[PDB]
RNA sequence: GCACGGAGGCGAAGAACCAUGGAUUUCCGAAUGAGAAUCUCUAACAAUUGCUUCGCGCAAUGAGGAACCCCGAGAACUGAAACAUCUCAGUAUCGGGAGGAACAGAAAACGCAAUGUGAUGUCGUUAGUAACCGCGAGUGAACGCGAUACAGCCCAAACC
RNA sequence: GCUUUACUGCAGGCUGUCGCUGAG
C-alpha cells in the first residue's frame, strides 16, 4: 500500500480541537493538552524565545 | 426620553420595580411583533425600552433599591 | 559574663565532640525518617538563629531541610559534544547545597520569605540546614523596626534572586576589592564570568 | 440576570401546532429547563402549561414547544401580541 | 537526657518546686536560662533548676558541668512549664536559679544535700 | 459524529457568519465577505 | 461608530462629543467545589502556607507584561585556513523569580606605598596596558584620574 | 552513517582509599 494517497483515506480521527483556553484549534483531545498555549500541561502560557529571531 | 431620570428618582423602590416589569413587557411584546415580521414598528422605541430599563436598573442600584 | 548562648555556639564549633556529638547521632536518626522540609517550633542553634535575625515572635518560622550530598546529578550528552563538554562525573553546580535548601524551604512556604539559613550537620549522604522564614503579611513583623524591611515588595522571592545570605556569598560578593571585578554589581551584568 | 422567555417563535410550522394542537413555540434562553420554561410561560400569559418540549437550534438559541391545557386556547393567547 | 545523669524522685521534685515558690516571694530567683547562666558564673546562685523536657538540648547542656566547677548545686525538673509556673511565670522556663532563697534557706539547703546524696 | 451543545453553538455561529453583506450596507457605504466558507471547499476548526 | 441606505428616533428637560469619577460587566481563562475542546454536576480560597477565637475566621501565593533586571542550566555551526586546549561564548536556547526600574552599597577596601584615598552603580579614560594562550590563533581586566549623582544606618552579644 | 589493537576523550563495570563509622 502506498504511504501517500491510499493512506490518506483512513484519516477520520479527531485530535486537535478548539482550545477552551486560547481558542486555537490545537487542543489535542486524546492528550487533553494544547499544542499552542500549553493548556493542560502548564498553568503558565506556552511561549519560547525561538518563536522570534534571537535579537528581536 | 418619554422617561427621564428625575422621574425615575421620584419613584419609590416599589414604583421602579413596577415600572420595570412594565417596560420589560412592552419590550417583550415589541420583540413578538418583530418576530412576526410585524411592520407597525417604530425602531426608536424598542431601542428606548432598552435604555429606560438600564436607567431604572442604574437608579435601583444608586438608591439601594 | 559569657551569655548562655555563647555555650550553644562553643558546642557547635566541633559538632563531632562531646555531648552534641551524641545529640546528632540521636537526632539524625529521627531526621532521616522526617521529610525534605519540616517546620520546627524552635531553632536547634538558638545563638545562630537570633544572630541571623531570629526572634521568638509571631510571623517567624524555622524549618529543617534535607539535601543530598555530592556533585551535580547530571545526565550525559545525547548529541555531539567536544571532549571538554563530554563531562559528567566531575561537573558540579554553581549553587551551593545550602542555597538549594533555602529555595526548597521557601517553595514549601509560598507566602513567606527567606531571612537567612544555617547548617545543622550532615551524615554520609544528607546535609541539613535550618532556614528562618518570615511572614511579610503578619503585623508585628510589619510593625517590627528590625524586620519590617522584608515586608517591602522589592523583596518578593529574595532567595530565587539570590538576595539571601548565602545568596550573596555564593555570588562571590564577599570582597569589596580585588577578585570581585566580575562579581559586582551582578554576575549577569558582568556577562556571567565568576 | 437573564430572562427565560425571549420571544415567540412564529413560523408556518409553529402556526400549525398552535391551530391544530394548542401549542405555543418560543425562543427561550438555552440555560432554561423545561420546568422553568413552563413556569415563565404560565406567569407571562396566565395559562395552564401541560407539556414542554425543547430543542437546541442551529441558530444558537433554544426552542420550546409548549402545549396548553384544553382549558386554554393558543390561537387566542398568541393573537394579543 | 544527655545532660541528665541522675533521676530525681517525684517527691523530691515537689519539695524543690515548693521551695522555689516561697523563694520568689521571700527571697530572689532568676527565670530563664540566660539569667540562670550568669548566676552560676557570678556565683550568686545557691540552687539551680533545669527542665528535662527541653528541646533542643543545647540550650541547657552546659548547666551541669558549669555548675559543678562553680560548686553551685542543681536539680532536675521533669516538666518545663512547672518550672515556669513555679518561678512565677505564665510561660514555661528551661532553667531557673534561686538567687538567695527566702524563708526556705533551710529546706533548700537540705534539698541540695538530698541531691548530692542522690549522686 | 456526536456534537456537544458548545460545538453546535460554534458551528451555528459559523453558518451565520456565512451570510452576505446586506444590500443596504452597499448603499450606506457607497461601495465583499472575505470570510465566506463553503462546507466542501473549506474546513472549520476543532 | 467605521458606514455617505431605507424607515424611524434622540436633542433647549442642553443631546452628540471630551475629561474625571461611578454602575453594569455572560462563559472559558492563574481558574481555585468537582468534572469538561468555552459545557455540566452537587455549597466550595482547589493546592501550599502564615496567624489562629484551630472555624477557611483573618490573610498570603498562583498568572500576565515590549523589552529591560536578577538567580540557576548551558550548545553547535564557526575561527584556528585540518583539529583536540583555545575560539564562537557564558553567546543561542532552557528552568526559576522582582520592579518600574532591577542589582549593588557604607571596607576583614585600596596599596599612584602614602604625613595618601575613603559606600555603590554608571559614563569618559586608564588600555589592547597588566594577565591568559597548541605562548598559535586569539583572549583581556583593575587601582587611579575626570565626570554624573551622593547618604547614611539597623541588629547579634555584653549590661538590664 | 558505519568500523577498528587510528588519535583524544566520555559513560559503565571491577578494585584500593576517605566520609557516613561505633565497642573489645
Ligand atoms: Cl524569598
Ligand atoms: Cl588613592
Ligand atoms: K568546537
Ligand atoms: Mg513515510
Ligand atoms: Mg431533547
Ligand atoms: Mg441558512
Ligand atoms: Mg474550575
Ligand atoms: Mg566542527
Ligand atoms: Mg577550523
Ligand atoms: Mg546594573
Ligand atoms: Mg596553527
Ligand atoms: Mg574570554
Ligand atoms: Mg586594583
Ligand atoms: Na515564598
Ligand atoms: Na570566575
Ligand atoms: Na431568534
Ligand atoms: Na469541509
Ligand atoms: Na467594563
Ligand atoms: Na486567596
Ligand atoms: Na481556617
Ligand atoms: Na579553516
Ligand atoms: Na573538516
Ligand atoms: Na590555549
Ligand atoms: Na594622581
Ligand atoms: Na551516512
Amino acid at each position: 500500500t502506498g504511504a501517500g494517497t491510499p493512506s490518506q483515506g483512513k484519516k477520520n480521527t479527531t485530535t486537535h480541537t478548539k482550545c477552551r483556553r486560547c481558542g486555537e484549534k490545537s487542543y489535542h483531545t486524546k492528550k487533553k493538552v494544547c499544542s499552542s498555549c500549553g493548556f493542560g500541561k502548564s498553568a503558565k502560557r506556552r511561549d519560547y524565545e525561538w518563536q522570534s529571531k534571537a535579537g528581536e | 426620553t418619554v422617561l427621564h431620570v428625575q422621574e425615575i428618582r421620584d419613584m419609590t423602590p416599589a414604583e421602579r420595580e413596577a415600572e420595570l416589569d412594565d417596560l420589560k413587557t412592552e419590550l417583550l411584546n415589541a420583540r413578538a411583533v418583530q418576530a412576526a415580521g410585524g411592520a407597525p414598528e417604530n425602531p426608536g422605541r424598542i431601542k428606548e425600552l432598552r435604555k429606560a430599563i438600564a436607567r431604572i436598573k442604574t437608579i435601583q442600584g444608586e438608591e439601594g433599591d | 559574663a559569657r551569655s548562655a548562648y555563647s555555650y550553644i555556639r562553643e558546642a557547635w564549633k566541633r559538632p563531632k565532640e562531646g555531648q552534641i556529638a551524641e545529640l546528632m547521632w540521636h537526632r539524625m536518626q529521627e531526621w532521616r525518617n522526617e521529610p525534605a522540609v519540616v517546620r520546627i517550633e524552635r531553632p536547634t542553634r538558638l545563638d545562630r538563629a537570633r544572630s541571623l535575625g531570629y526572634k521568638a515572635k509571631q510571623g517567624i518560622i524555622v524549618v529543617r531541610v534535607a539535601i543530598r550530598k555530592g556533585s551535580s546529578r547530571r545526565t550525559r550528552f545525547n548529541k555531539g559534544r567536544r571532549s571538554k563538554r563530554m563531562m559528567v562525573n566531575r561537573i558540579t553546580r554553581k549553587k551551593n547545597i545550602q542555597r538549594i535548601a533555602e529555595e526548597r524551604a521557601n517553595r514549601k512556604f509560598p507566602n513567606l520569605r527567606v531571612l537567612n539559613s544555617y547548617s545543622v550537620g550532615e551524615d554520609g549522604r544528607h546535609k541539613w540546614h535550618e532556614v528562618i522564614l518570615i511572614d511579610p503579611d503578619h503585623p508585628a513583623i510589619k510593625s517590627d523596626d528590625q524586620l519590617s524591611w522584608i515586608s517591602r515588595t522589592r523583596h518578593r522571592l529574595r532567595t530565587f534572586r539570590g538576595l539571601t545570605s548565602a545568596g550573596r556569598r555564593c555570588r562571590g560578593l564577599r570582597g569589596q576589592g580585588k577578585g570581585s571585578e566580575k562579581v559586582r554589581p551582578s554576575l549577569r551584568v558582568n556577562g556571567a564570568k565568576a | 440576570s437573564w430572562d427565560v422567555i425571549k420571544h415567540p417563535h412564529v413560523t408556518e410550522k409553529a402556526m400549525n401546532d398552535m391551530d391544530f394542537q394548542n401549542k405555543l413555540q418560543f425562543a427561550v434562553d438555552d440555560r432554561a429547563s423545561k420546568g422553568e420554561v413552563a413556569d415563565a410561560v404560565e406567569e407571562q400569559y396566565d395559562v395552564t402549561v401541560e407539556q414542554v418540549n425543547t430543542q437546541n437550534t442551529m441558530d444558537g438559541e433554544k426552542k420550546a414547544v409548549v402545549r396548553l391545557s384544553e382549558d386554554d386556547d393558543a390561537q387566542e393567547v398568541a393573537s394579543r401580541i | 537526657p544527655v545532660y541528665v545523669d541522675f533521676d530525681v524522685p517525684a517527691d523530691l521534685e515537689d519539695d524543690a518546686l515548693e521551695a522555689l515558690e516561697v523563694a520568689r516571694d521571700t527571697g530572689a530567683v532568676k527565670k530563664g536560662t540566660n539569667e540562670t547562666t550568669k548566676s552560676i558564673e557570678r556565683g550568686s546562685a545557691e540552687l539551680v533548676f533545669v527542665a528535662e523536657d527541653v528541646q533542643p538540648e543545647e540550650i541547657v547542656m552546659h548547666i551541669p558541668e558549669l555548675a559543678d566547677e562553680k560548686g553551685v548545686p542543681f536539680i532536675f525538673v521533669e516538666q518545663q512549664d512547672d518550672l515556669g509556673h513555679a518561678a512565677g511565670l505564665e510561660v514555661g522556663s528551661a532553667a531557673a536559679a534561686v538567687t538567695d532563697a527566702g524563708a526556705a534557706a533551710t529546706v533548700l539547703e537540705e534539698i541540695a544535700d538530698k541531691v548530692e546524696e542522690l549522686r | 459524529g456526536k456534537k456537544s451543545k458548545a460545538t453546535k453553538k460554534r458551528l451555528a455561529k459559523l453558518d451565520n457568519q456565512n451570510s452576505r453583506v446586506p444590500a443596504w450596507v452597499m448603499l450606506k457605504t457607497d461601495e465583499r465577505n472575505h470570510k465566506r466558507r463553503h462546507w466542501r471547499r473549506n474546513d472549520t476548526d476543532e
